RNA sequence: CCGAGAGGUA
DNA sequence: GGGTATTCGCCGTGTACCTCTCGCAGCCC
DNA sequence: GGGCTGCGGTAGCGTGACGGCGAATACCC
């Protein structure tokens, strides 16, 4: 379900902008996580041109020049 | 309540009519402002499972696709084929339904000039490609999204 | 109509036909005077002995109530119907009385 | 920081370290002193609660509380809920080049473009307006441009029909639902106190006239300016991207 | 008959129902609890005296000694209401309570006490209200809203679905008490009954009446009934009562007598057990197998060998019964367990309990109620024996033993407060039997299980609590007393009181700030019913049905005046005629109705009354003697209205007005609306501002004078009389002699009040609307308030109105408006503001309030006189100086007009501590409000001794009368000419003793007055003069403000045209505004169309009189034509008394209707569409209502001919000039550097969550980038950027946001080590 | 007559001992050489048959027990023996 | 310029 | 020993704005 | 005057939300 997937995911800022951060925090640090940003929210946290709209190009450009 | 309001408005309503009415209408409006709650909560949640997904690609190159039929709960056909699979790459060439035609092709948008050869032809289902069929990794491709709509 | 123009002769007729369209709207429903009366409401003629069949309806089966004919629930069901019948009706003499006056 | 006033309104965090310090410095002096098992238990015990209580406050049992009843707010409650620092200030932040009134129609616009009452844009358009007073050569020092516009003379109107000219904004009706909610308009200078909003544009933004209030916010830079012209202008938004119906109809 | 001021103005009122009873006084919930609160009422019920017999005498542990109580007092205020605003201290009383402390010997319950003290004490102040039901509590004026809060007394409810997830039903019952524990009784799942003790733990519920010494036989008999085994020839046969096998199967052969009764395999009907009792069966031998499933119900032990056989209740085996068989006992008691009906819920309750003796089960119950601590005999029991049976901390109170004795149908009304044995087993009781079938639950939204709270109630529960607080003090001194060294204030202090009750007054959830900018809104806030508050439910969580309207809300609750939002339906609105029960109910006048003839007789109901009666409907046909003139009238019999017979009824609604309240009964053609534009009505109806010129609405429902006088903004007089003096500041009347006391000659002296500021920022202003040497009678009203024109009730103004689209300039509601309007300054409003400065005590240095500010010129100080404050007069703009204040460091700390605002400064008050001196401003002020005290209090002892010494001529027209020698020697010496001995000498002695007490009191007030003007102000700690400066901006009308009619029609006035563009009728005459049709069809509001019909025949008919008095007639025509007015159709109320109208008072009602005659609709018995039409063929208008208008830009017709009339169209107080706000770069916020947030802040708009997603949606990456980094929160970000705009280089440096390296510090602050990763 | 903990207000147990002097509760807390060697803590013997914990515990300037649990904790009678120093 | 309480607009 | 099945106890419960008051007493050290 | 601190008392205050879901545990093998 929609509130499980979401704080199912492979990103702990995604999963802990949204509902329980306790649970998603402590999961994450115990786990030893990375947060390989790569999504939309993650980047409007961090500050920073969303990888959908006029910043794919942008991070086309990041992409490809790793 | 098995006895009516026989007033309308031009004419009058009396005491006890205009109470059932306050019955009627004080449910609607703590309806409406219950319901923008659950409402924005929904928003929320939809768009905090969204999130991340981006047309990432032009063809993620497969030959799968949810079968696009009308639907028909039982009585008079409810929503036409013309409303399903306007805007949506056809997965499979689709057979006109005289005799193993190449109506229209496999990769084929079917914007409304398309949809008008489909109706004039009377086509039964197009197997259409879906957003859920989808192989592209972390994504979604150009063809299994469908038309812009607003574009 | 906006919707056959935006298929057919794409985006700038659309927006430019648009503004046209709510400009000689806007200006002829100026000089429509389209007012609202006290008058404009017309009462059916129909509407008085359609309230008074039912009512003789709704007498006669609780007259049938007082002598323990019916049940309760088909009471209720039977007053709820003739009255869902009665307000159709009193709706199509309303509708007729104000769609060809 | 203080209120108005002569008092220190003080934080709940600082009542949480300043308890934990002072249970922490008691341990260390009941350790120096040998003190028996049961009060170095309970002084450990009181400790394990203050930090516990500091961290994430109410988890254990009844939350602590200095004024009157109420709990005072820990760490954890500075990160998680609705008023954390995700939901309240990084997913939503306070914006500068900003501003807010109520709405009125206009039917005069073309819909491309809304009025904006000009002590508004005065407002908004500071910078701009200081660049070209010192770009014309009317104000030398950046103290005499703020002179100039906080007398507002008659040379600076000008200037002001002159940055408003090809710079969008974005309006925005406060219960921005779907995306048709923000779109970027021309501006056109009001005498007036009310943003004039394009009919049309109204069934975009569940918008009617009973008292409505919408925020404008200025594209800064060049890139802003083009996506506001490009992509969100409301010439562009002229179907709804839920399907395929036209949302400039006609009410 | 009528009052002068009725005769000025008497509106057309239509009403064909004769009303029977007046409209009470809006304001008595209020009043009348607070009444009750502070009043000297001996036998102690209810009020302070139950207070004190409560808590009083206190005597200590045996320590002989027992303070009593005598007397208690208030005394006066210190401060009067007007300067207690103005200064802002409580509006208090003290609280003088008389105490005697007796002091007892050793041995003395009985003794004589060996000394005594006694002396009057002080307690606290308490806020007394003001006249009008207000407080002000630090300087505002505040109300305390009525809550509605659930009964005390048993509530039997359901919850039928929810749990269990089976459809299973439970059934709980609450004993809720006013005071104390609360107790809960509730079935589970297994049929098995729980208490639990103030949502505590859940405990099996019989141990409950093992707590009470029950032993498990006495629980058996009372919960069940016995069927008897005797022990006899064979087989143990049974005493069987046939009604016990209704509805069961015959399991075994049923014979007795010979004869086969019933065999085995058919069900028992009643014709068998008809058959049974015919018969006379009642001893029947049993099988085995029938014994083999029952209860024993009480113990039996085996005789001789002398132990026990079977425990109370035990199922019973064959072997059992082998076992009590061969003992000897007899008689065998079996528990009847029916599975229809008597269900064995006790007995399988007492199979779960795992206790046996009464010990036990106090332990078990201590155990659950303060949990650890050691449980012990006597700790256990004090705890059980003080939980419910103790006066202290468990007290149902009258309400709650009326409603627990009328739940449990007990015969009397009146009992002890406590609880007792037999009142928890009827709760088990009542509740089986709900269980069992016979009897039901209860609602909770039944306003008869629902009572009100007041002020006074609310207020004694804190005076209770603070007098408990005091009493624990009072027994700790005295323990620790030593005598006769203390006198009673070394015991007490008046400390707690004072506290608690100041606690409430100003910090509570119903304590609340008063929606004061019209009289409307004042007088309906005072009527609030909150659900909400302290024991009630709260905004965010409840809920559905108590949101909703219920069928007991008839009369009691208005149904439409609830606010829209958050909260619907818990901040109900007090209906019309709905006073307040004895015991805190919500009763409703209806008329008596024995037999066909309905009596003028009224009588008050509650809901639980108006169930059992069938009560009639406001309106209907009875003719001239009461008879219904038809054989069937709408009724409601219990919450369902359904039609009767004519001679069945027993009550009858008083009147058609008494469903709504008076928010929305002065809404005309109410009946007409729909009810969700009638709620949005009344709400905005509450919102209006007060105009410039008040304006009369033309279609009103003639209770706009019940409220304008009834709330307290019109000077109302007290005395009748003739006026001898009126001035925009006082009115001086002269008392006519039947009212006016013996001694107390006697002139009364109205202080109006000129222009003020309000709650909301509007001006509250009295202006006179009586002339010079013009009667008035009791009750007449002289000042006219804001928002009233002539004692009525003038919100907004009354204004043309076109109904029309007008080139798009009205879309969606907006509003179109003339110039006309604009230059009338017919909506002009006026605004007031306090603006406050300060010279705080601060380090270094005070702060000076001189004028000398560093850094200004001539432009500041060319505003600021001698002392740095600004004149008064001055016309001030935004960026202006009003008061010099400078801080050594100097900095510039002056106060300064706020941005956006101008005004004229109307009053500057400097309030200063005692101590800090006097800047000469300050000296100024001080001697102008001592010259103003003093010159005030002389014309009170001038003008009142100028009428003294006119009672003085009026007594010496006879007895010895000097006409010629009165006037020799001046007016002191009146007394000493020629008069007999008689009365008339003493009551010239009188006049000469009022004389002479109004010299002591003349100069004992003129130096107290100095002593309370010179003396220095109490201010916070900290500062040390307050100068407050009034500005009164005047805000017009724009394009942006919100206007709104009385029926839902919001809008905002979009352009305002010239006059010449308005569409003219062929009269000429512009329309004032333009309103949109479409609006009318979807938003069912039709009833703002038969007010713009009525009221363009209402301004017909004024327009006639205009004619008949501009062109001028002699008054035969003129009053020819008023009567025509006022006769005008069916059969009304009114007609007039004309003719007697003296030929003056035609004409001066005719110079005050020819703005328009009013015409009064009331709420549902309004005017009838015939009546209309009727009345605008009297004024020379067409029929139809609508007129054919040309345009004024083309000169040509439009088509189809439009409606125009007039619509009384308010100003609502949500202005534009108030809304509109810009923020480029202001002040930043301190833990995250973003902008702060409001206007009064210079602040930038939350660019929330959703534009976010919005931003998202489309592909505004880089417009997000700076919405969130540049714009918002990057310091280094937006300093760069400000310097690249201002360079001429839009781009930005983005970097990261401060908030998300907050957000980095506040997670690593935790044990979290949370980090950024490699380039 | 069992040996249990009290922890007392802050800067209250002068006047929290002498109401439990006032009752016929033993106070034992070791002076320091004049502040008390230990914080706010005390050490009182009672029964709590003759006087219960609940009255213990809503004296005048007695905050809690030292609990641990469910019930308040018993001290041994060595400790209360060795802090006869 | 942070928190709480009350009220209101959409 | 582990399989149902009940109970406990944590999660969550719209957006934007406007106004107002009120924000430590006790205190024995 | 002051540090500090969670109530003020020789107890008991609490009491009007509702659902979902997952772990903890009870009852019955
Ligand atoms: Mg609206
Ligand atoms: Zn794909």
């Amino acid at each position: 379900g929609i509130t499980k997937a979401s704080l199912a995911t492979e990103s702990f800022i995604s999963a802990a902008s949204f509902q329980e951060t306790t649970r998603v925090l402590t999961e994450a640090a115990v786990a030893g996580k990375r947060d390989e940003l790569r999504g939309l929210k993650e980047n409007v946290i961090v500050g920073r041109l969303i990888p959908a709209g006029t910043g794919y190009a942008y991070h086309q450009d990041r992409m490809r020049r790793r | 309540i098995e006895t009516p309001i026989t007033a309308n408005f031009r004419e009058g309503l009396n005491v006890l009519q205009y109470f059932i009415s306050t019955h009627g209408a004080r449910k609607g409006l703590a309806d409406t402002a219950l319901k923008t709650a659950n409402s924005g909560y929904l928003t929320r949640r939809l768009v905090d499972v969204a999130q991340d997904l981006v047309v990432t690609e032009d063809d993620c190159g497969t030959h799968e696709g949810i079968m696009m039929t009308p639907v028909i709960e039982g009585g008079d056909v409810k929503e036409p084929l013309r409303d399903r699979v306007l805007g949506r790459v056809t997965a499979e060439d689709v057979l006109k339904p005289g005799t193993a035609d190449i109506l229209v092709p496999r990769n084929t948008l079917l914007h409304e000039q398309w949809c008008d050869l489909l109706e004039e032809n009377s086509v039964d289902a197009v197997k259409v490609r879906s957003v859920v069929s989808c192989d592209t990794d972390f994504g979604v491709c150009a063809h299994c999204y469908g038309r812009d709509l607003a574009r | 109509m906006l919707n056959t123009c935006y298929r057919i002769l794409g985006l700038k007729p659309t927006v430019i036909f648009a503004d046209q369209i709510m400009y000689t709207g806007f200006a002829y429903a100026a000089r429509s005077g389209a007012s609202v009366g006290i008058d404009d409401m017309v009462i059916p003629e129909k509407k008085h002995e359609i309230i008074s069949e039912a009512e003789a309806e709704v007498a006669e089966i609780q007259e049938q109530f007082q002598s323990g004919l019916v049940t309760a629930g088909e009471r209720y069901n039977k007053v709820i119907d003739i009255w869902a019948a009665a307000n159709d009706r009193v709706s199509k003499a309303m509708m007729d009385n104000l769609q060809t006056e | 920081v203080p209120l108005d006033g002569g008092r220190f309104a003080t934080s709940d965090l600082n009542d949480l370290y300043r308890r934990v310090i002072n249970r922490n410095n008691r341990l260390k002096r009941l350790l120096d002193l040998a003190a028996p098992d049961i009060i170095v238990r309970n002084e450990k015990r009181m400790l394990q609660e203050a930090v516990d209580a500091l961290l994430d406050n109410g988890r254990r049992g009844r939350a602590i509380t200095g004024s009157n009843k109420r709990p005072l707010k820990s760490l954890a409650d500075m990160i998680k809920g609705k008023q954390g620092r995700f939901r309240q200030n990084l997913l939503g932040k306070r914006v500068d080049y900003s501003g807010r009134s109520v709405i009125t129609v206009g039917p005069y616009l073309r819909l491309h473009q809304c009025g904006l009452p000009k002590k508004m844009a005065l407002e908004l358009f500071k910078p701009f307006i200081y660049g070209k007073l010192e770009l014309r050569g009317l104000a030398t020092t950046i103290k005499a441009a703020k002179k100039m516009v906080e007398r507002e003379e008659a040379v600076v109107w000008d200037i002001l029909d002159e940055v408003i000219r090809e710079h969008p904004v974005l309006l925005n009706r406060a219960p921005t639902l779907h995306r048709l909610g923000i779109q970027a308009f021309e501006p056109v200078l009001i005498e007036g106190k009310a943003i004039q909003l394009h009919p049309l544009v109204c069934a975009a933004y569940n918008a009617d006239f009973d008292g409505d209030q919408m925020a404008v916010h200025v594209p800064l830079t060049l890139e802003a300016q083009l996506e506001a012209r490009a992509l969100m202008m409301s010439t562009n938004n002229i179907l709804s991207p839920a399907n395929g119906e036209p949302i400039i109809v006609p009410s | 008959v009528y009052s002068y001021t009725e005769k000025k103005r008497i509106r057309k009122d239509f009403g064909k129902r004769p009303q029977v009873l007046d409209v009470p006084y809006l304001l008595s919930i209020q009043l009348d609890s607070f009444q009750k609160f502070i009043e000297q009422d001996p036998e102690g019920q209810y009020g302070l005296e139950a207070a004190f017999r409560s808590v009083f005498p206190i005597q200590s542990y045996s320590g002989n000694s027992e303070l009593q109580y005598v007397s208690y007092r208030l005394g006066e205020p210190v401060f009067d209401v007007q300067e207690c605003q103005i200064r802002g201290v409580t509006y208090s009383a003290p609280l003088r309570v008389k105490l005697r402390l007796v002091i007892y010997e050793r041995e003395a319950p009985e003794g004589t006490v060996k000394d005594i003290k006694e002396q009057e004490v002080y307690m606290g102040e308490i806020p007394l209200m003001t006249d009008n039901g207000t407080f002000v509590i630090n300087g505002t004026e505040r109300v305390i809203v009525s809550q509605l809060h659930r009964s005390p007394g048993v509530f039997f409810d359901s919850d039928k679905g929810k749990t269990h997830s089976s459809g299973k039903v439970l059934y709980n019952a609450r004993i809720i008490p006013y005071r104390g524990s609360w107790l809960d009784f509730e079935f589970d799942p297994k049929d098995n009954l729980f208490v639990r003790i103030d949502r505590r733990r859940k405990l099996p519920a019989t141990i409950i009446l093992r707590a009470l010494n029950y032993t498990t036989e006495q629980i058996l008999d009372l919960f069940f009934e016995k069927v008897i085994f005797e022990i006899r020839d064979n087989k143990l046969q049974m005493e069987l009562v046939p009604e016990r096998l209704r509805g069961e199967t015959a399991s075994f052969d049923i014979e007795a007598n010979g004869k086969v009764y019933v065999e085995k395999g058919r069900r028992i009907t009643a014709r068998h057990i008809r058959q049974l009792e015919k018969d006379d069966v009642k001893l029947i031998e049993v099988p085995v197998e029938y014994i083999a499933g029952k209860v024993v119900a009480k113990d039996y032990i085996d005789e001789s060998t002398g132990e026990l056989i079977c425990a109370a209740n035990m199922e019973l085996s064959l072997d059992l019964l082998a076992k009590l068989s061969q003992s000897g006992h007899k008689r065998i008691e079996t528990l009847f367990t029916n599975d229809l009906d008597h269900g064995p819920y006790i007995s399988e309750t007492l199979r779960v309990d795992p206790t046996n003796d009464r010990l036990s089960a106090l332990v078990e119950i201590y155990r659950m109620m303060r949990p650890g601590e050691p449980p012990t005999r006597e700790a256990a029991e004090s705890l059980f024996e003080n939980l419910f049976f103790s006066e202290d901390r468990y007290d149902l109170s009258a309400v709650g033993r009326m409603k627990f004795n009328r739940s449990l149908l007990r015969e009397e009304i009146e009992g002890s407060g406590i609880l007792s044995k037999d009142d928890i087993i009827d709760v088990m009781k009542k509740l089986i039997d709900i269980r069992n079938g016979k009897g039901e639950v209860d609602d909770i939204d039944h306003l008869g299980n629902r009572r009100i709270r007041s002020v006074g109630e609310m207020a004694e529960n804190q005076f209770r609590v603070g007098l408990v607080r005091v009493e624990r003090a009072v027994k700790e001194r005295l323990s620790l007393g030593d005598l006769d060294t203390l006198m009673p204030q070394d015991m007490i202090n008046a400390k707690p009181i004072s506290a608690a009750v100041k606690e409430f007054f100003g910090s509570s959830q119903l304590s609340q700030f008063m929606d004061q900018n019209n009289p409307l809104s004042e007088i309906t806030h005072k009527r609030r019913i909150s659900a909400l508050g302290p024991g009630g439910l709260t905004r965010e969580r409840a809920g559905f049905e108590v949101r909703d309207v219920h069928p007991t809300h008839y009369g009691r609750v208005c149904p439409i005046e609830t606010p829209e939002g958050p909260n619907i339906g818990l901040i109900n609105s007090l209906s019309v005629y709905a006073q307040t029960n004895e015991y805190g109910f919500l009763e409703t006048p209806y008329r008596k109705v024995t037999d066909g003839v309905v009596t003028d007789e009224i009588h008050y109901l509650s809901a639980i009354e108006e169930g059992n009666y069938v009560i009639a409907q406001a309106n209907s046909n009875l003719d001239e003697e009461g008879h219904f003139v038809e054989d069937l009238v709408t009724c409601r019999s219990k919450g369902e209205s359904s039609l009767f017979s004519r001679d069945q009824v027993d009550y009858m609604d008083v009147s058609t007005q008494q469903v709504v309240s008076v928010g929305a009964s002065l809404i005309p053609f109410l009946e007409h609306d729909d009810a969700n534009r009638a709620l949005m009505g009344a709400n905005m109806q509450r919102q209006a501002v007060p105009t410039l010129r008040a304006d009369k609405p033309l279609v009103g429902t003639g209770m706009e004078r019940a409220v304008a006088v009834d709330s307290g903004v019109t000077a109302v007089a007290k005395r009748g009389g003739v006026v001898q003096y009126v001035d925009a500041s006082r009115i001086v009347i002269k008392v006519n002699e039947d009212e006016m006391y013996p001694g107390e000659a006697g002139i009364d002296i109205y202080n109006l009040t000129k222009y003020t500021r309000s709650n909301q920022n509007t001006c509250i202003n009295q202006m006179p609307c009586v002339s010079l040497g013009e009667p008035v009678e009791r009750g007449d009203v002289l000042a006219d308030g804001p928002s009233t024109d002539l004692g009525e009730l003038a919100l907004g103004q009354n204004m043309r109105v076109a109904f029309m689209p007008w080139n798009g300039y009205n879309f969606e509601d907006s509003i179109l408006v003339s110039e006309r309007v604009v230059q009338e300054d017919r909506f002009t409003t006026i605004h007031i503001q306090e603006l406050a400065c300060v010279s705080r005590d601060t380090k270094l240095g005070p702060e000076e309030i001189t004028a000398d500010i560093p850094n200004v010129g001539e432009a500041a100080l060319s505003k600021l006189d001698e002392s740095g404050i600004v004149y008064i007069g001055a016309e001030v703009t935004g960026g202006d100086i009003l008061v010099g204040k400078v801080t050594p460091k100097v900095k510039d700390s002056s106060l300064r007009v706020p941005n956006g605002v101008s005004g004229t400064v109307i009053d500057v008050q400097v309030f200063t501590r005692d101590g800090v001196e006097k800047d000469k401003r300050a000296l100024e002020i001080e001697e102008m409000q001592l010259k103003q005290a003093k010159k005030d209090l002389s014309e009170e002892l001038q003008i009142l001794e100028a009428g003294l010494f006119s009672r003085i001529r009026a007594v010496l027209v006879a007895g010895g009368v000097e006409a010629e020698k009165l006037d020799k020697l001046p007016r002191d010496r009146w007394l000493e000419l020629g008069l007999t001995d008689e009365e008339k000498q003493n009551q010239l002695e009188q006049l000469a003793e009022q004389y002479d007490e109004l010299k002591h009191e003349f100069e004992k007030k003129l130096e107290a007055k100095r002593r309370k003007i010179t003396q220095g102000d109490d201010l916070a700690p900290g500062v040390l003069k307050i100068v407050k400066v009034y500005l009164a901006v005047k805000r017009r009308i724009q394009p942006g403000d919100k206007m709104a009619g009385r029926h839902g029609n919001k809008g905002v006035i979009s352009k305002i045209n010239p006059i010449e563009d308005m569409p003219y009728d062929e009269n000429g005459t512009p329309v004032d505004i333009v309103l949109n049709p479409l609006g009318v069809p979807s938003r069912m509001n039709i009833g703002q169309i038969l007010e713009t019909h009525l009221g363009m025949a209402a301004k017909g008919i004024g327009d006639k009189i205009n004619a008949m008095l501009k062109q001028q007639q002699e008054v035969a025509k003129l009053r020819e034509f008023i009567q025509r007015a006022y006769d005008l159709g069916a059969d009304v109320r009114q007609k007039v008394d004309l003719s007697t109208f003296s030929d003056e008072e035609v004409m001066r009602l005719a110079e005050n209707l020819r703005k328009g005659m009013p015409i009064a609709t009331p709420v549902f018995d309004g005017a009838k569409e015939a009546e209309i039409k009727e009345l605008l063929k009297l004024g020379d208008l067409p029929t139809s209502g609508q007129i054919r208008l040309y345009d004024g830009r083309t000169g040509e017709q439009f088509e189809r001919p439009v409606t125009v009339g007039y619509m009384y169209m308010l100003k609502l107080n949500h202005l534009v000039d108030d809304k509109m706000h810009a923020r480029s770069t202001g002040s930043y916020s301190l833990v995250t550097q973003q902008p702060l947030g409001g206007k009064a802040q210079f602040g930038g708009q939350r660019f929330g969550e959703m534009e976010v997603w919005a931003l998202e949606a489309y592909g505004a990456a880089y417009t997000l980038q700076e919405m969130l980094t540049v714009k918002s929160d990057d310091v280094n970000g937006r300093t760069k950027m400000y310097k690249n705009i201002v360079d001429g280089n839009h781009q930005m440096e983005p970097g990261m946001p401060e908030s998300f390296n907050v957000l980095l510090k506040e997670i690593r602050s935790l044990g979290i080590n949370i980090e950024l990763e490699d380039e | 007559q069992s040996w249990y903990l009290l922890y007392c207000k802050r800067g209250q147990l002068q006047r929290a001992q002498e109401h439990l002097e006032r009752q016929a509760v033993n106070c034992l807390a070791p002076m320091i050489t004049s502040e008390p060697l230990f914080p706010n803590y005390l050490f009182v013997e009672f029964d709590p048959e003759v006087i219960h914990t609940t009255t213990i515990n809503a004296t005048r300037g007695v905050s809690h027990f030292v609990r641990f649990g469910a019930s308040p904790a018993i001290v041994p009678s060595a400790v209360i023996h060795q802090l006869s120093v």
